[PDB]
């Protein structure tokens, strides 16, 4: 609880937000009503089955009427450059095979 | 004075009927007026018109 938790509570953190709804998650944090009809728990998880495909289209309305973001455009092809980012070296090797030296190196063309 | 349950209830469905007004008087008053509700009672989850 004083060293092993402290440092292990980011990790399961993570893995909660990467592997549960953020929104749906605050929405739920907040529990009561101020005055107002619709801020029970039952109206937040049919809102949140619906504003998951509304924030969809808010950030790609933001990504076509707003200025570009690094961060947007890194998330949206993040594959391309985060996980698979070998697939361009070998892709790369395989196109200058021709005048290369590694057909002599225990690589077939 | 013969007990036959038919001739009898000529005695026994007056204090019966009795009986059951005031019971039912109890139930309208009480019972109903605590634990009904009139007028299709429901709950109403609203949600707003996304864009």
């Amino acid at each position: 609880a004083n060293f092993v938790i402290p440092y292990l509570k980011p990790v399961a953190d993570f893995w909660n937000s990467l592997c549960i709804d953020q929104h749906q998650d605050s929405l739920f944090q907040f529990k009561g009503q101020t005055g107002s009809l619709g801020t029970d728990w039952t109206s937040k998880y049919l809102r949140s089955e619906q504003d998951v495909y509304n924030h969809k289209y808010l950030q790609y309305h933001k990504r076509v009427h707003e200025a570009p973001e690094l961060t947007d455009v890194i998330s949206d092809n993040v594959y391309r450059l985060t996980l698979f980012a070998g697939v361009e070296r070998v892709l790369s090797v395989r196109q200058a095979q021709a005048i290369l030296k590694t057909q002599f190196a225990g690589a077939t063309e | 004075t013969f007990g036959e349950l038919q001739t009898a209830d000529d005695y026994l469905h007056v204090l019966q009927l009795r009986s059951q007004n005031k019971w039912v008087k109890n139930y309208w008053n009480r019972s109903l007026q605590e634990t009904g509700k009139t007028n299709k009672a429901h709950v109403i989850s609203p949600q707003e018109q996304l864009r």
